[PDB]
Formats: C-alpha cells, structure tokens, sequence
C-alpha cells in the first residue's frame, strides 16, 4: 500500500512477470528493465536529480542521484542503474546522505553567487536541493571561474557563468529538437555550452530548452526580470493557437 | 519527561469504556474521547484524589475542512497539585 | 522552569489573605527579586555565540552572506 | 586560447579546401572505418588540415572536414577544441614545446624554459616575429626517463617536410645552438644529442640482453 | 451562488520535485480586478479573491467535492494527467546501428 | 530614456544610468576581478567574479563598472 | 531610504526580498529589464502607514539598498504623502546619505 | 618468489633495439612462429589457458585477465565483436609502451591476433597516442609488412578465422587512457567516459560487445600462450605471478627501464638493475611505487616491502603501472605532490562534477600549502576533500586525482606542519614591523 | 572545518510514530496483570510559606 510519485501508471508489458525490489525495506514490483531511479519512484522516494529528464536519454553526468544498493560497493548512480531481482536499495543511509552533501558541496563551490539578480531565484532546483539535502555551511575563499554570457536570439539569453554541466540542453537539442547546434566544448573547470560560430537557433521549442534547463542562465528574454513565481497565480487552460 | 506519573496512573484506573485514543508523546499528552462521555471524563477527574485537575486552562478549537467530523475540541487543563498537564482533545462535527 | 532560571535562583513571594493590598505587595517584592536576577546575569553572561549553529533555521549573518556562496542560498530561501 | 571564434581581419569564413594529393589521401584515411561510422575520421582530417596551413587550423577548415564526413559542424568544433595537440592561433613557421611533470621537473626543464624564452623576445606561447618562432608548454610526453626534453613542430613545406620530432639530454646552450641552427641552417639531426647512454636505459653497458637473443 | 472547478495542481513545469502534486485543491474562477487610479495597485471586490487556492487545500477529490456541495455552491470537476512510467536503458543510449546498405 | 521616464519624475539631474555611463572603466590588469567597491560588507554588491576576455568592457551586474584587461 | 553606490549607481536590483519578506504587504515593486542591460525598479512604493516599522527590510537586503534611517519627524497632513511615492521620495532618503552611512559603519561589526 | 630476473626468461628481448629492427624479416626469431596451431585450437581453449596462468591485468587496475575474457559473449549473435588496445599510456613516469611500439611491434600484432581469436572478437583497434608520430610511423610500417605477409587479415595465418586490425591516431589529452572514454574517443565524439551498468562486454565500442585491454596484456600474450602458463606461474608470487617491466626513473644515478620479476624488493630491483639512489637509503626521501595515481612510500616503509599486486598493495599502495619514483632528501615533496595535482586538474575532462570541482581545488589548496600559507584544519579539510572525491565520481580519474594528497597527508604530516608553523612565525615576526 | 549536516542536524532524525490498537483481550489481561502499590501513585508537588525576612540574603544585598 503505497501509491507512487504523483500517481504513475507503470506499463507491464509482460504482466504474467515482473521483478520485485526492496525499496528502503518493503517491497515493490517493477517491469523488466526498468532503472533503480523509476524503482525508488514507484515506491514512493524522490531521489534528487539534475541530468535526468523523464524525456530525454540517460547520462550518469551530475551525480547527484546516488543511492547504495546492498550486495554491491559503496555508492551508485540511482539513474543508468537496471534493477535487478532482490538488489536492497537504501536511500538515507549516512552514505547517501554524505556523497549528496559533498556533491552539493562541489556544485555551490564553483557556482557564481548572484541569486538575487537571477531569475529562478525562488524556482530553482539547484537552490532547493541544497537548500533540502546539502550542508549549511560553505568552505571556500580562493577565487571562483566566470565566462562571458551568450546570446541566442531574441528567445533564450544565457548568462554562462553558472552552466554546471549538465547537458540537458545539448541532449534535448540533438535529440527532440532536431537541429544540431548547441554542444558542450571546452575542458575541466574551463568548459562552455555554446554554438561555436556565434549563431542563433532557428528552432522552435527553444521555450521547451529554457524550461529544460534547471539552473537559471538559460532564461526568456521577454521575461527578463518582471517576476518571481512566487508572485504570481497560474490558471490550466489550453492553446488555441496551434491545431 | 515532565507527568509520565499522573497520565500512567489515569489511564490504568480510567473506566476504559469512554477513551477512544491516547497519546503519550513528549509535546502533549492526549485523551482523544467521545463527545457523549467528555463531562463525565472531565468530572471524573478534578474530583479523584490523585489526579485532580482542578484547573482548566483553554478551550481552543481546531478546524480541518477535509473531514468527515469537520471540527476539533481540545481542553488543555493543568494539576496545580501534581505538576503535570493534559489535553482532552474531543471530535464535533456541524451542529 | 523553561530556560536558564535554575542557575538564577530567586524569592517568588506569596500572599497570606488575597486581595488587592496582597498583590500590591506582592508585586512590589516582584520587582526587587527582577533586580536579582537582572544582577545575576551580567555576573554569569558566558560571552560566546548566540541564537543557532544552523544557517536552516537561523539565517547567516552579512559578512558571510555577501562573501560564501551556501549562506546567500540560505539566507535566500530563509527570508 | 578561446572556446569561440572572433572572426578576424581576414579568417570569418573564407573558402577553403584540400589540394589534389591531399584528396587523396583524404580517400585513403576515410578507408579504414565503416561507412556508416566516419565521424571517427574526424581525428586524422582534423590534423591533415593543420599541416595544410602552418598548425593553423582555421574555421573554414572545421567547416570543410565536417561537410566531408557529413556531420553537423559543432560536433567537428568539439573534437578540434577539446583535445590539446589542435592550436587555433597560427603560431610561427616552427613550434617549440616544453614539457613540464614531476619526474620531467625534477630534471632541470625550468633551466631550458628560461632560457629558450630569454634568448627570444617571446612570453610561452608566443610568436617570434619575422614570424618563424612560436614557443609554448605541454604535459607529460613520456619518454620522461630519458631527459628534460624539448619537442620541436616543423611546419616549412606543408603537408610534406612537416616533421614533429624531439629533442633529449639537453642543456640551455645545446637548445639556443639548435634554434639559431634551425633559423640559418635546415634540419638538425635530432635523437639525444650525444648518448653516452643507450636510449631509454643505463649508460654504457646496458645490464641486460647483453649478447644476442634466442627465440625460446 | 458561483461555479467552481475542483482540480489537483499539476507539477510546475521549471522544477523537478513532487511535493506538490496530487493535492485535490477548488478554485473560484473569480477575476474581476482593475488598476487603482491613484497608484496602480490592483484593486478587487470579490470576497473570495484568494481563499480558494490560499487556505483551502484538500485531501482528496472526493473530499473536495463533499464539502462544496455541502456549502451549495455548483462545481464542475477536473481531470488530472499522470505521467506514464515508460523502461528506460543506458544500452538503448548506446544502441548499434546497422550494417552499410 | 524610457525605464528612468518610468520611474523619474525631475528630468533635471541626470538619472543613475547616466551617471554610470559619466564613470570610466577602470583597466585592470590581469584576466578575473570582483566588484564590491572598498569594503567587504556596509557596501554589499557580493562577490561577482567577471571575465574579461572581450575587446569591450565588461559590466558587473551590480554598480556597472565595466573593467578592461589592460595589455593583450 | 534607498542609498546608492558611492558612483552614483542605484543599489536596488529588484530581488523581491523586502516584498516577499514584509510582515505588512506594505511594499509594491514592479521592474524590468533596463535599456542599458542591467536590471532596476520600474515602480517601488512603501505605504508608510500600513508599513509598521519592523526592520526586516534592513535585514533581507543582500546589497543594503533599502534602510531606516534615523529620522522620525515626518507628520504631513494629508494620508497620500504617508503613502511614499513610486521610489521618488525614497531615492530622496539620499539626504541623509552621510548620517545613514555613520550608523551602517558602527552596525557592520555585530549585525 | 623472489627478484633477479635470469636472461633466458625474459619476454621482450627488444627493449633497446641495437641489433634487431621492427620488421622482423631480418628478427622473425621470436614471433609469428605457430599462429596458426595457437588458433585452430579454438577460443575455449585460450580462454582456459589464460585463466590457468595468472595473467593479472597490467593496466592499472589488477583484474584477472582470463575472467576479463571470458566474459564476451560465447554464443554467437548478430552484429561483430572487437577488441581495443589501449596504447594511450601517458600516466606520468611510464615510457614502457613507448618502446614495446617503437621496437617490436609484431608482438602486439600477434597478440592482438590471437587475443581476438580468444575473444571471438571480429576486429580489432589499437589506440596509440597523439605525441607519437616516429613510433606511430614504425607501427604503420610493420602492420602495413603484416598485411603484405598474409599473416593478418581474411585468412588469418592458415585459419579460416577473418581478422581487420587498425591503427588510431592519439588526440593528445590523458582522460583516453580510461576504458569507456578509450570507447568514446574511438567512435569520434570527444574523449569523456560512460557508465559502467553497460559493461564494455554487451554494450561497448559501436555498441558490440567490445573489451578493452592494455597494451601490456595483449603483447603478452602469444608467448605466454606458447610456453605454457607453468613457466609463466612459476614467477612473482602465489596469487601475483609473471614477468613485469618496471620503468624506473626520477633521482636515481641512472633512469631506466628493465623487466623483472614481481614481488622483487625495491631495494633489490634499485641496487641492481637500476643505479643506486644517489645515496642508497640514506639521502632517499621519498618513493612512489605506482604511476603518479599512487599514494606514496616513505623511507622507513619502502626499505623491505615486495614489488607485487598485493604487498605494497597490503602497505597502502597500489602498483597501478609499476612506475617507481624515487626523490631524494632536497627535493620538496609538497612542491612534487602540488605539482602532480596541477596535472590531474590539466587533465580530468569534467563530466562529473566531483572531479572538476574537487582537482581544481585541490590543486589550489596544495599550492597554497607548499609556500605555507595554511593552517591544521586546512589539512583536515584536504583529507576530508580527498574522501568525497575518491567516493563518489564516474570511474577512477577521481580516486587518481584523490590518492596522492591522501598519501602525503598520511606519510609526511610533520613536515608538512612544520611548513606551516615557520610560515606563522615568520609572518608574526613581519607583521611586528 | 568538519561541517556535517545530518549528524549536525539530529532535527528530522527522530524516530517514527508509533501505533497499537486494543481489543477487549487486551484490555482483560492488562486490568488483571495491573496491580497497584502503597507507593508511587503518583508524587505530590508540595510547598508552602515560610514567612522570611528581607534582610536576610546575603546581608539582604547580593542577590
Ligand atoms: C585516469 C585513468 C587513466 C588510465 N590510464 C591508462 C593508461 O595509461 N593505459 C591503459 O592501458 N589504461 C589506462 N586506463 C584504463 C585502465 O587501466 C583499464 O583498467 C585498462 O585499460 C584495462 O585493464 P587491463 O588491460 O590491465 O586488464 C586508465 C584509466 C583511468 C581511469
Ligand atoms: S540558478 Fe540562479 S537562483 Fe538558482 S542557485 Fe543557481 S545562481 Fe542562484
Ligand atoms: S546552465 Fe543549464 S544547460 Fe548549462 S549545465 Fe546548467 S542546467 Fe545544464
Ligand atoms: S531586497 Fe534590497 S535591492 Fe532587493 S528588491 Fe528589496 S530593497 Fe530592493
Ligand atoms: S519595515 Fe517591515 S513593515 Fe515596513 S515594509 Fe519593511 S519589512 Fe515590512
Ligand atoms: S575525472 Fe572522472 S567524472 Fe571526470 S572525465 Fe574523468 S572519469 Fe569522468
Ligand atoms: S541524475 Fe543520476 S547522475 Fe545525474
Ligand atoms: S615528465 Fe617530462 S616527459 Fe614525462
Ligand atoms: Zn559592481
């Protein structure tokens, strides 16, 4: 008796087999290849993530997602992880517990520190997953890096200095786009997103990469500063332009 | 850490007929009742002569419009003789 | 006794036949037993940090806000 | 060094391509893969191109290859800028690079840095004007058991008489020998300037396979 | 007397968290503001301006709808979209295309 | 011209974008500052590390005040 | 009062912090990106009068754009004045820009 | 059991090339003898041998390389199988490969042969590195020879069995050294590794079951499968066994590179083959046993422990490469470690962000420890770094960029401290003036 | 310089809510196991007045 994340109508493809799962102790029956993140899922467990999107493929890239799996080493990307028949899964166990902390460690201490000039101040999940599962005190002194921003029409302006490296960006563009031009360039700590030759994207769901990305450089230019979510209610309705 | 006495000795010498749930935390100690016994609780003690009461405190009410029994009495009532508080916490709907 | 007040001893007066010159006098050694304890702090205050060791329940104070990057976060999404 | 392309005076997008014997042997280096994976070729292209055009590698460049193994350009841009043995900077008729590592450190590199970049006017990764001497720093090489070693690009005649070759057992004087002999003269035999040592071993004597072998 | 419409929020589409959804929640389609003319600020006259997505948060739709028709007023329910829960696999990331044609 | 005519009322003294353009840039030296003015805090304006790898000067998003690297 | 920067450059940057923070719902603020780039205030009013004199304005400012200064002696005749206007009169806080700074100095050690 | 390596069991009799070029039609002694034989009896057959012999995986991680095999797919399927060489050493102070490829090469085309044969793999990539171009040139030359041979190709040697190998150009980083980054760089995109659920057994190069092994391995591996794996088992150790080429180089009198025997003593190896430490155990400070992924070995430790897979491994070490590093008594360890640091940060790509972040802050903290400039709790907080990175990243750049610092915080803490104390002092007593 | 936020934060590191229900089994067996004592019922909070003077502490100063 435990309904999944937001009520999710697994599939079972082949509903006469199904593996079972220990979850953080009571059981869970999963579909054939399904990874450990939707397993953890479908008991009923959010696992933080940033470079993982239910539409897009898999990259074991934040490495923020990890979880132990009884009978196997010490830390495991939740995501990229095929679950296997009886594998103990264990989510808040002080080993989980520190490798998210030290990884949210690693994120703030080369973020740039201008929340409240950037937008997402409020709607971020980098600010919320430290806010909700990293430490509460920072070490560091010595000087960060900054890049210069980038501009992509008149749509999508991105203030670079804060590209953590996810590529969702680039996964979606190359994938569900269907125009190849934003790709990750560059080297270590020196490392960029951004169309080589200084173009524009004459695309649409560009929208739909500004909603992609979760940190807040890649933003609407029409809505510049106007608001913060909190300020503002949101109604459900349909489209009326597209058919 | 503050009455586990007074609390102990009222619920193993109560008429179990008219408790409905009982809490022993560390915020608050409850006797979650029925509407139709609460005077008969109520006068059960302040007269016993060990958990005597004697004094009642507040009677706040409680609002959660996602229930079937919509609101929610509690009684919060000190014993200025035996150091300790309770809180008789009753169901009531509309009217 | 809900905070330091063991360590502050004190008188707590009591009236004998209550009514209103009761509590007159009673209030009257109120105050000079608050002068007690307002003596006895500033012989006791143990100089050191106040009100947290969490910047999630407590926010970071500004030179920390405005130089690391976690404080501003915190402070953030604290106010 | 950038991660974006300014456009300059005369390199924004200008036309550009291989020679005859350079499509040719773009033909036979795109001959060793399956057709339907080619992008792999982007590797030896990418480096082709260079020794077309003086270790330049210009934007037209990227464009020309990736339109040859049919990929979109950025993908070309990635693999030229990710690696480190690509420049983007048109450095001088001939490249010299230093090595730098602790097993290479604790040799005297320092010494031949110094030196090399005071007998020019040239601040490590900077072009000798007239413009013949680019000088710059790299990792480990290997070989990092023989010498405090100095590599030397030769890009004179192009995509022949190109030659990348190093340069070991060396002391500040044999190096600003080397460069002035490269300047005047053309080619200086390169090895391990005078190996009383046998290449990579002991000196003299060699304490082991002393004789002859034997196939077991 | 109004019409309501009792709906579950959906999630917001900027994070990626899910402690905000499936909360059965009723909305007064009320908006009757104007601009102040002294200011600017938005003034309003509806009583139920901001309750019904400011206090008034439900259980479950079931609950929802009890309890506004226990106060009379007419509602009309909502659907609420679930994600579908596909299979997903590192190896169909790095799937083998075929021979050459 | 349109966001101080929003805002400004006096159009006498000049407006605060005006006056950080009067400013010049201030042609550091080497490739990375921070802004906050001559203080750590009583001045905020948080540490705000900005590149300067562009012939133009390069804004602070906070008290514009547009460094410049100074050699090549 | 709002300061500015010593070059004349507002502080405000429009967080939504004082807004968001303010016990009263005494503050509106509106803004938009500025032709120049950077991003300032369109519209920030303080109703005084529904503005109770708390403090947490001073304290969720992360760049000390607004603060209270030590003035008291404000006793117009006519409610709109109480009602501060769109920014205008708070820039003019800058009168006291000298004594204001004296008080921020002496609080930059414990604050 | 023992060190001192007789001439006749050595393998490669080739190491310094005087008497004996590439090509091997003036030296077809040693390779290319019974090919054929060694591939007619079947895959199974290989697989058997080289588990029965004890070929740890010479790369930098230990695995048995008879498991590593056997793990492909026995059954056949579909879409073809390859295997990978992976020539990219460039761990810094290993130049052992760079003589196997410039000198004999044949054996690695050998190896490769039969290693494929043993995998029932189709074909067969080597990944030599960038900086290479000479040894790249006399490896192109002696395949080019090999196909001309008939020996490799359609018919193999007299096998029905179809075999393509390919040369790989180098890019010129270190990350290619990895396995699925190796993988990665091999397809085109840029050199960045892959998760390892997609074990490169089902899911590798193009997506065929491809393995990767070093070059050390697979260049092994025809005369280990032709003496028999008793005359390879009767070395080294009882678990750790065969025949290893160290390549010994930093302050000793001569820097060289030798093969021995594993479980030899540092002592016994530097004393014989190698020159004698400037000062033997006297003004020598410090040894590195491994490549630079290696923490380090004080004098007091390195003066009896076994050169093996397991008793430096047992001390705290790894052997890793087998790239022994040796600094004298005036050589700055925290200046050699901050520098190898400064490496790891010039190298790790940055997929994942512990790695990135944590190498380039370690380096900066090192740096700032080296002129002094810390305090005790900074190296706590080193430590402390050291672990999250180690713990938590892709594959083992982090447990590299991670090893060293923890090594030298282990080891060398007096010193280290002392360093900061003379720095405190020396400040105080300028900041009196 | 050891920060560590969940051994720092024992707050939501406490144990979870535990429930029983009784039936009239129970309810038996427990009214006949209990048994009461002469002893610890509960204690009584006793204190009275002591009429005491106002010079007395500390020569009626220190406080
Ligand atoms: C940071 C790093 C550096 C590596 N460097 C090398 C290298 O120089 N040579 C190599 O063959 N493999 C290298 N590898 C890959 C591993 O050593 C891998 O286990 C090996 O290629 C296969 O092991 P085996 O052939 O010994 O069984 C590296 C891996 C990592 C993570
Ligand atoms: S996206 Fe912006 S608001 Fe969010 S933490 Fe990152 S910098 Fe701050
Ligand atoms: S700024 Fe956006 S695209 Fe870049 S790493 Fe961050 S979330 Fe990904
Ligand atoms: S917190 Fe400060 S700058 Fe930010 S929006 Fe408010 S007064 Fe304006
Ligand atoms: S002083 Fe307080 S009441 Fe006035 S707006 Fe500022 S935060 Fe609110
Ligand atoms: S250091 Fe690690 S996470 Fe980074 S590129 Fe290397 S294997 Fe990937
Ligand atoms: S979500 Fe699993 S690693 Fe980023
Ligand atoms: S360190 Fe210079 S060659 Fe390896
Ligand atoms: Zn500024």
């Amino acid at each position: 008796p435990r309904s999944p994340l937001a009520g999710a109508r697994v599939h079972f493809a082949n509903p006469d087999d199904a593996i079972e799962v220990f979850v953080d102790g009571y059981p869970v029956k999963i579909p054939k290849g399904m990874t450990v993140l939707q397993a953890c899922e479908v008991a009923g467990v959010d696992i933080p993530r940033f470079c993982y999107h239910s539409r897009l493929s898999i990259a074991g890239n934040c490495r923020m997602c990890l979880v132990e799996v009884e009978k196997s080493p010490k830390p495991v990307a939740s995501c990229a992880m095929p679950a296997l028949p009886g594998m103990k899964i264990k989510t808040d166990t002080p080993v989980a517990k520190k490798a998210r902390e030290g990884v949210m460690e690693f994120l703030l201490m080369n973020h740039p520190l201008d929340c409240p000039i950037c937008d997402q101040g409020g709607e971020c999940d980098l600010q919320d997953q430290s806010m909700a599962f990293g430490s509460d005190r920072g070490r560091f002194t010595e000087v960060k890096r900054s890049v210069v921003d980038k501009n992509l029409g008149p749509l999508v302006k991105t203030v670079m200095t804060r590209c953590i490296q996810c590529t969702r960006c680039v996964r979606f563009a190359t994938e569900v786009a269907g125009v190849q031009d934003l790709g990750m360039l560059g080297r270590g700590s020196g490392e960029e997103i951004g169309t080589y030759v200084e173009k524009l994207l004459t695309s649409e769901l560009s929208g739909n990469v500004i909603d992609i990305c979760p940190v807040g450089a890649l933003t609407s230019k029409p809505f510049a500063f106007k608001a913060r979510n909190w300020e503002l209610k949101g109604t459900e309705t349909i489209d009326v332009t597209d058919a | 850490m503050d009455n586990q006495s007074i609390f102990k000795y009222s619920w193993e010498t109560l008429p179990k007929k008219w408790v409905k749930k009982m809490e022993r935390s560390e915020h608050g100690n409850r006797f979650d009742t029925k509407t139709d016994y609460l005077f008969q609780l109520l006068c059960f003690l302040k007269l016993h002569t060990y958990t005597r009461v004697q004094v009642l405190i507040d009677i706040c009410g409680v609002d959660y419009p996602s229930r079937k029994r919509r609101f929610e009495v509690v009684y919060n009532l000190l014993s200025t003789r035996y150091n300790s508080r309770i809180r008789v916490q009753t169901s009531a709907d509309e009217v | 006794p809900y905070d330091v007040y063991d360590q502050l001893d004190f008188d707590v007066p009591v009236g004998t036949r209550g009514d209103c010159y009761d509590r007159y006098c009673i209030r009257i050694e109120e105050m000079r037993q608050s002068m007690r304890i307002i003596w006895q702090c500033p012989n006791k205050i143990p100089s050191g940090m106040i009100k947290a060791d969490d910047r999630k329940l407590c926010p970071p104070s500004r030179c920390r806000m405005k130089l690391s990057m976690e404080s501003s976060i915190h402070h953030f999404e604290l106010y | 060094l950038n991660y974006h392309l300014d456009s300059p005076d005369n390199n924004p997008n200008l036309p550009w391509e291989f020679t005859e014997p350079n499509k040719a042997k773009v033909t036979e280096i795109l001959s060793h893969y399956p057709s339907n994976y080619k992008q792999s070729a982007v590797i030896p292209l990418l480096d082709l191109a260079q020794q077309q055009h003086g270790g330049w590698l210009p934007v037209s460049a990227m464009n020309a290859v990736a339109n040859i193994i049919e990929v979109p350009p950025i993908r070309v841009y990635e693999v030229a800028t990710f690696y480190s043995m690509f420049n983007r900077a048109k450095v001088g008729k001939y490249h010299l690079l230093v090595c730098g590592t602790t097993p290479c450190m604790i040799r005297g590199s320092r010494g031949i840095e110094e030196a090399l970049l005071k007998h020019l006017g040239v601040k490590r990764n900077e072009v000798t004007p007239d413009g013949l001497f680019s000088v710059g720093e790299m990792e480990c090489m290997g070989c990092c058991v023989n010498a405090p070693m100095i590599t030397v690009a030769d890009y004179s005649n192009g995509s022949e008489g190109y030659t990348y070759n190093y340069y070991e057992d060396v002391t500040p004087e044999k190096v600003v020998e080397i460069v002035e002999k490269l300047r005047k003269g053309e080619k200086p035999p390169h090895g391990t300037q005078n190996p009383l040592r046998i290449r990579s071993g002991p000196e003299g004597g060699n304490t082991t396979l002393l004789g002859e072998p034997k196939p077991p | 007397r109004r019409r309501v419409v009792i709906y579950s929020p959906a999630r917001t589409a900027s994070q990626q968290g899910s402690g905000k959804v499936g909360r059965w929640k009723i909305n007064f389609l009320s908006t009757q503001k104007w601009e102040n003319p002294l200011m600017g600020w938005t003034s309003t006259g509806d009583p139920y301006a901001h309750v019904g997505d400011s206090a008034l948060t439900f259980d479950s739709a079931e609950a929802a709808k009890a309890f506004a028709e226990k106060h009379g007023w007419e509602y009309s329910v909502k659907k609420r979209h679930t994600p579908l829960l596909k299979v997903k696999s590192y190896a169909d990331n790095f799937k083998w295309k075929g021979f050459p044609k | 011209s349109n966001h101080t005519a929003k805002w400004m009322q006096d159009t006498s003294k000049k407006s605060p974008m005006e006056l950080i353009n009067e400013v010049p840039p201030i042609k550091v030296e080497g490739r990375i500052v921070a802004c906050e003015g001559d203080t750590n805090p009583a001045l905020g304006h948080p540490i705000e590390f900005i590149c300067l790898d562009l012939p133009e000067p390069a804004v602070c998003k906070y008290c514009g005040l547009r460094y410049v690297q100074d050699h090549h | 009062a709002l300061r500015r920067y010593p070059t004349g450059e507002e502080r405000c940057i429009a967080c939504k912090l004082c807004e968001a923070i303010c016990p009263a719902q005494a503050i509106t603020i509106e803004a938009e990106e500025r032709e120049d780039g950077s991003r300032r205030t369109t519209r920030y009013d303080i109703d005084m009068t529904k503005c109770i004199y708390c403090g947490f304005c001073q304290e969720a400012c992360p760049v000390d754009a607004i603060v209270e200064g030590p003035n008291f002696e404000f006793a117009t005749e006519t409610h709109e004045e109480l009602l501060y206007d769109k920014e205008k009169l708070l820039e003019n806080g800058d009168r006291w820009e000298t004594e204001i700074a004296e008080n921020l100095r002496s609080e930059s050690l414990y604050r | 059991h023992f060190g001192g390596l007789k001439d006749e069991d050595r393998i490669f009799t080739n190491l310094y090339g005087l008497h004996d070029p590439f090509l091997k039609g003036a030296m077809k002694r040693g390779d290319w003898y019974r090919t054929k034989d060694l591939v007619i009896k079947g895959t199974d057959w290989i697989v058997n041998e080289m588990k029965k012999s004890g070929l740890r995986g010479r790369g930098g991680a230990g695995f048995p390389s008879g498991l590593k095999w056997s793990f492909m797919p026995k059954v056949s399927d579909g879409r073809p199988s390859y295997l990978v060489v992976n020539a990219d050493e460039s761990e810094p102070g290993t130049c052992k490969d760079r003589e196997i490829m410039r000198h004999d090469p044949h054996k690695l085309l050998e190896g490769c042969l039969i290693a494929g044969v043993g995998m029932r793999a189709t074909a067969a990539y080597i990944y030599i590195r960038g900086e290479y171009v000479n040894e790249r040139k006399n490896l192109e030359k002696a395949r080019q020879e090999a196909y001309a041979a008939g020996l490799l190709g359609k018919n193999a040697c007299g096998s029905g069995y179809d075999f393509d190998v390919h040369i790989h150009f180098g890019a010129g980083a270190y990350i290619c050294g990895e396995e699925t980054a190796l993988l990665e760089s091999l397809e085109g995109k840029q050199g960045k590794p892959r998760l390892k659920p997609p074990f490169p057994a089902n899911a590798g190069l193009y997506g065929c079951p491809t393995t990767v092994t070093n070059v050390e391995t697979v260049a092994v591996s025809p005369t280990i499968l032709r003496r028999g794996p008793e005359w390879f088992a009767g070395f080294g150790r009882k678990n750790n066994a065969g025949t290893k080429l160290f390549c010994v180089s930093g302050h000793v009198n001569k820097p060289c590179t030798v093969e021995e025997e594993m479980s030899i003593p540092l002592k016994e190896l530097i004393e014989r083959h190698c020159g004698g430490v400037r000062g033997g155990w006297d003004n020598l400070l410090a040894v590195i046993p491994g490549g630079s992924s290696v923490p380090l070995l004080p004098k007091s430790i390195c003066d009896d422990v076994l050169m093996d897979y397991d008793a430096l491994k047992a001390v705290q070490s790894g052997l890793g490469t087998a790239a022994v590093i040796v600094m004298d008594k005036s050589t700055d360890v925290v200046d050699a470690i901050a520098r190898l640091s400064y490496f790891y940060k010039h190298e790790s790509c940055g997929q994942c962000t512990p790695c990135r972040e944590g190498t380039g802050w370690l380096w900066t903290i090192m740096e700032r420890m080296k002129v002094g400039n810390a305090k005790l709790e900074e190296i706590d907080m080193l430590q402390e770094l050291t672990k999250q990175i180690e713990g938590h990243t892709i594959c083992a750049l982090g447990d590299a960029a991670a090893w060293p610092v923890q090594g030298l915080i282990r080891h060398f803490r007096p010193e280290l401290e002392r360093r900061i104390r003379e720095n405190a002092e020396r400040e105080l007593l300028q900041a009196t003036g | 310089y050891d920060i560590k936020y969940f051994s720092r934060d024992q707050r939501r590191n406490r144990p979870p809510i535990r429930r029983t229900v009784l039936k009239k089994a129970d309810v038996e067996k427990l009214a006949k196991e209990q048994t009461f004592a002469v002893s610890d019922f509960p204690p009584v909070y006793l204190n009275s007045a002591v009429e005491e003077d106002i010079n007395a502490i500390g020569g009626g100063y220190q406080g």
